[PDB]
């Protein structure tokens, strides 16, 4: 159907500003109200605010936790919706969707994932995992930012591998594990691209 | 607020989005109800009930070659499949009466009737019976948009001899395959599209699909869908004797280990189709409902006349998807097993790859074929399967399949998803709808599959309702011999202790046409009607209740004559005030209007109760006669006798002015 | 003020069944101009959500026919005719009697139903070179189990157990569990025991190092 | 392999039916003169996968086939339609 | 504001109603284009 195009994600420092941008193609932007929904891991959808279309005023409404911290603007001549954020906090690393309509959330955009971070970039530290219980793997710890790629036998062994999402701990750095299963030489190759490092660590079977 | 111009538009947008998706469903997926069916089949079978009886016996319709068709049976048969011009088969199913026709009934001269392909005449007779079987007066279809879709092909009639001198050209429209439906539409008066297709023995289902398309679009009201195949030359037998495609014994062994050829037969079959909503709006009878259909082509194969598997699977899936169903809402499937050593395994394997695939385990799917009972019809096979399905649904049983004592070893039968019918299986109605399907795979490539279902829940237990009041039975026919034939038929119908007299009278009065020669019997009891019909069929009319005659003009101009004074008698209509309400009501209204001006009641004088004057004084005789005549005129008009003129002799002009409306009852009493 | 609405949290349904979801509100939820003040929603895992039902009576354009919706008063039903492969995701029930609302709804998670499965447990201690580095880390991996419900506890702890649960699959719904327990050298020297309780198992299995 | 329909208007005029049939065991003298093979043969030699119908409407067959093709295309069971008719004499009988 | 709620539902009815009616028009009144034509005719016209 109609297309909502969204942009404005990236890396942020806790306590500064950032503005999104959402354009609309296929329908008249000057007749619909616009709502904003944030999505962060460990929680569901959350309405954060909405703005009214013209011929009905220009009143804007926000949530309790963001009233006085965020603002929403629009331009119907060039037909964009803007979300401007001041004094961002580290718990708002999220993907933002723009929804057509104030109450009937009829349409949802593709969204952009924007994150506020206090830690700098860092190379990973891959440690072997010796079985002391068949399965064997390696742990990628204390790296920044996403993503990282893990391979076994330079892309030869692809069966039985169980990579895991990098859950953010309480510190601010990422850590995941990659474990394969083999009944009973064995190395895992971890590539961190934005820091340009490639480690090949052998794991004891 | 709502402004009732934005919230009042909402109520008329959300109630249009709903007559749109629903209108869409009406456009594409409207089920088509079946109203009635007729068939001429070999072996003396000329009624669907005899067909069902033959099917439950597991009988045979295999006979010898006809002898009265002019064939040369001593220079034809040869036990060797060589020496062309000869045939090595001596069996085959044939009609018992293929050269019979009632020329004078349809208005056809004897020479034109002698110049017809018998297929057209049999189609005419079958269409007339089909129309009469639905409880529809055949004279009420004149001018209505009813389609005629047929499957028929030429077999060779009178084309070997020199054409006789008929300047009017009776030898082209008789043997042409495009007149088989136009002649029906001309002699019956239908006003809808008429098409005679060719699909190489899949013509009947193609015509059915076209009829479903036409009915769903909305350009037709009813559809007469069928096929015909009546041989006139033995050529087919000779030709297929050269290819060694015919069975040695002439029996079609469907899905059996030993099938070595097919066997042909003759037959004409027709069905009547109508939309279900219009079928139950008008109050017709519903036998089954066609849900969906699918057509395709065999395509590029290893032969022009060779079957393929993926085409059958694809057409099965198209038939399943076009109506919104899935493989598994099935009780039995009608297959096209002709006894083909090569096509039977292919069709069976196609059936186990969609239907017996990963199927429920507490029954297999029943596989049967009708060609093992009557043989190959080669033009009306699909509609014959449709009749078999309709009979099984109506009578609640699945007939068995012959020559399946053990199955052929070329079908993987161990899956348990498809099992052959080796006996009669109960098919009573329960928690689940009972659906089944017919499959016709033509030789030219076009393959078809149709899915039949049961008819919705309905009540028909109201036929048995009779009163002690007199019943008129009226019969009519084009000839006197037909008049006694129909009279004998009705007399033998009224013999059994469950034939309702009122129902028979209503069916005769409403569901039958009116012809030139007419007879009528008014009967209060049952043996009286029996005896009246006895006399009518006996070729005489001597009793009191029988009145018969002949008419040549189909409608009259009624003139009411009101005589003067001098035709009275004590006790006029003494019971009519008790048996007929219109007479009493009119007398009673006249009585109130006459009450202020006399001290006596008209009904009191009519019924001879004590305390009322006699009928010897003129001042009481005249008003009584006035009331009796006006009530009788109103009773006459209550039965559909609409007058055109009124005449009065001496004092009946007052009543004539009353009936004509030139006066009222008021000044009339005055 | 805001009428409370709820729904069952999870309901794995095998394909081929008439599945159903309910929305039992606390107070009557109806619309005078329309029918009911309710809107059903859907979101597949990994993309933008979509609208399914509005007034709880209509069927949205672009969503399949098998979806529908009915109910009134406080009880509503999202009657689905059949279940297919791409039916997994999260369902939401929202009310529009007064705005702005605050009972957004946790949502019902729908996935593929399978028989009960038991996890294989593997406890991996830190490597010797990792011990030389100066930071310890054990992992308690659970493999090939279904459904969810296995919660790990360290009895040797609290507030530092990050679980990396495998994503919702679409072939047989076979999850794998992993935990990240970080330790220091002085912290490892004294902890030198993961326990699992699952309905696939019968007793809480404890693995030590 | 594509779903293309073949709708035709054709009738028999008499070919080789006055002489005695030759000995072709494979049966080459039935599918050649039959009016139901005029479209099946096209669908077989060209590979089309759609419905093939050869109607009879007594010189209005071409427009009937066109109407059926329009119906089929609008419903959606076909992609393309080959709609036409043929009339080639072989005997002077019509003139006589 | 009872205009806003009852108007936004009438713009998701104007959408769906157009889609349904337009599908109806596609079902019944779709024009059919002619791509090519061939003929064998008497008198050397081919």
């Amino acid at each position: 159907e109609v297309q909502l195009v969204q942009s404005g994600g990236g890396l942020v420092q806790p306590g500064r500003s950032l503005r999104l941008s959402c354009t609309a193609s296929g329908f008249t932007f000057g007749d619909y109200a616009m709502s904003w929904v944030r999505q962060a891991p460990g929680k569901g959808l959350e309405w954060v605010g909405f703005i009214r279309s013209k011929a009905y005023g220009g009143t804007t409404e926000y949530a309790a936790s963001v009233k006085g911290r965020f603002t929403i603007s629009r331009d119907d001549s060039k037909s964009i919706a803007y979300l401007q954020m001041n004094s961002l906090k580290t718990e708002d690393t999220a993907v933002y969707y723009c929804t057509r309509g104030g109450t009937l959330f009829d349409y949802w955009g593709q969204g952009t994932l924007v994150t506020v971070s206090s830690a700098s970039t860092k190379g990973p530290s891959v440690f072997p995992l010796a079985p002391s219980s068949a399965a064997l793997g390696c742990l990628v710890k204390d790296y920044f930012p996403e993503p990282v790629t893990v391979s076994w036998n330079s892309g030869a062994l692809t069966s039985g591998v169980h990579t895991f999402p990098a859950v953010l701990q309480s510190s601010g750095l990422y850590s995941l594990s990659s474990v394969v299963t083999v009944p009973s030489t064995y190395i895992c190759n971890v590539n961190h691209k934005p820091s340009n490092t490639k480690v090949d660590k052998k794991v004891e079977p | 607020t709502d402004s009732e111009k934005v919230a009042e538009y909402l109520r008329r947008a959300t109630l249009d989005l709903r007559a749109a998706r629903q209108r869409i469903r009406e456009l594409e997926s409207d089920p088509i109800a079946i109203v009635s069916m007729a068939c001429r089949l070999p072996g003396g079978v000329n009624t669907p009930q005899r067909l069902w009886e033959l099917l439950r016996e597991g009988g045979e319709t295999l006979s010898g070659f006809p002898t009265d068709r002019g064939w040369d049976l001593a220079r034809l048969h040869h036990p060797d499949p060589d020496n062309p011009g000869t045939s090595y088969v001596d069996k085959g199913g044939f009609l018992d009466d293929a050269a019979g026709f009632d020329a004078e009934f349809f208005g056809v001269s004897p020479r034109e009737a002698a110049a017809m392909d018998p297929q057209q005449r049999l189609l005419l007779e079958t269409s007339w019976e089909l129309v009469e079987n639905a409880g529809i007066d055949p004279h009420s279809l004149r001018g209505t948009a009813t389609g005629v879709f047929l499957g028929v092909a030429k077999f060779g009639y009178g084309e070997d001899t020199a054409a006789a001198e008929d300047v009017e050209g009776y030898s082209v429209t008789g043997v042409a395959p495009a007149v088989a439906s136009g002649r029906i539409s001309y002699t019956m008066g239908l006003e809808g599209p008429s098409i005679s297709v060719d699909t190489a023995c899949s013509s009947s289902l193609v015509a059915l699909h076209l009829a479903v398309e036409s009915l769903r679009k909305g350009e037709s009201s009813m559809a007469v869908v069928g096929g015909a195949a009546v041989m006139a030359t033995p050529g087919v037998f000779v030709d297929f004797s050269r290819q060694r495609a015919l069975a040695a014994d002439g029996r079609s062994k469907a899905f059996g280990a030993g099938a070595d050829g097919f066997g042909f037969s003759e037959g004409v079959t027709l069905v009547l189709l109508e939309r279900l909503s219009e079928a139950r709006r008008n109050g017709h009878e519903v036998l089954a409902v066609v849900r969906g259909s699918a057509l395709n082509q065999d395509g590029a194969s290893n032969g022009l006349s060779a079957p393929s598997g993926p085409a059958q699977r694809r057409v099965i899936r198209q038939a399943l998807e076009s109506c919104g169903l899935e493989p598994g809402d099935v009780d039995a499937v009608e297959a096209h097993g002709t006894g083909t050593a090569l096509g039977d395994p292919i069709e069976a394997n196609a059936l186990l790859d969609t239907y017996g695939r990963d199927r429920d385990a507490d029954r297999p799917l029943w596989l049967g074929s009708v060609k093992s009972n009557i043989g190959h019809t080669q033009a009306a096979a699909g509609v014959t399967g449709l009749l078999k399905v309709v009979l099984a649904l109506r009578n609640g049983e699945l007939p068995a399949t012959l020559h399946v004592e053990e199955p052929t070893p070329h079908v993987d039968w161990s899956s348990g998803g498809v099992a052959l019918l080796a006996g009669n299986q109960p098919w009573r109605r329960g928690e689940r709808t009972r659906r089944a399907r017919v499959s016709a795979f033509g030789i030219s490539g076009t393959n078809a599959h149709v899915i039949v279902e049961e008819a919705p829940e309905r009540e028909h237990r109201e036929t048995t309702a009779h009163d002690g009041r007199p019943v008129p039975l009226v019969v009519s026919a084009r000839t006197t011999a037909a008049l006694r034939a129909q009279a004998a038929q009705i007399a033998e119908l009224l013999e059994r202790p469950d034939a309702d007299l009122a129902g028979v009278g209503l069916g005769l009065a409403t569901t039958r046409a009116r012809h030139e020669h007419r007879a009528a019997v008014v009967a209060s009891t049952r043996e009286e009607a029996v005896r009246g019909l006895r006399e009518i069929a006996a070729g005489a009319a001597t009793a009191d209740a029988v009145v018969e005659g002949v008419t040549e003009v189909d409608g009259r101009n009624v003139v009411f004559l009101f005589p003067g004074q001098g035709s009275q008698w004590a006790g006029m209509g003494a019971e009519l005030l008790s048996s007929s309400p219109v007479f009493a009501g009119k007398i009673r209204a006249c009585d109130e209007s006459m009450a202020p001006m006399q001290d006596w009641k008209v009904s009191d004088v009519l019924r001879q109760a004590p305390g009322a004057p006699g009928l010897d004084r003129v001042d009481v005789v005249q008003p009584v006669l006035f009331a009796v005549m006006v009530s009788l005129a109103e009773l006459w008009r209550s039965y559909g006798v609409e007058p055109a003129a009124v005449v009065g002799h001496s004092q009946g002009e007052i009543a004539a002015a009353h009936v004509a409306g030139a006066l009222t009852l008021e000044d009339a009493a005055k | 003020d805001v009428v409370m609405t709820q729904s069952p949290l999870s309901l794995p349904v095998t394909p081929g069944e008439p599945a159903s979801i309910s929305c039992r509100s606390s107070q009557s939820l109806l619309h005078s101009n329309g029918y009911n003040y309710l809107d059903w929603y859907l979101q597949k895992p990994g993309q933008s959500p979509q609208l399914l039902i509005y007034l709880g009576s209509n069927r949205a354009s672009g969503v399949p026919d098998r979806f529908s919706g009915s109910g009134s008063g406080t009880d509503f039903t999202l009657k689905i005719s059949r279940v297919e492969a791409e039916d997994v995701g999260v369902y939401y029930c929202m009310q529009s009697l007064q705005t702005p609302r605050l009972t957004f709804g946790p949502g019902t998670k729908v996935d593929i139903k399978r028989t009960v499965a038991a996890p294989s447990v593997f406890i991996f201690p830190p490597s010797d070179e990792q011990l030389k580095s100066g930071t310890a880390s054990v992992v308690c991996l659970l493999n090939n189990f279904y459904p969810r419900g296995a919660k790990v506890q360290w009895k040797v702890q609290s507030g530092n157990s990050q679980e990396s649960v495998t994503e919702q699959d679409s072939k047989d719904s076979t999850y794998s569990l992993s935990s990240t327990l970080t330790l220091s050298k002085a912290d490892y020297e004294k902890h030198k025991a993961c326990e699992v309780t699952h309905q696939g198992l019968s007793s809480p299995v404890t693995k030590s190092f």
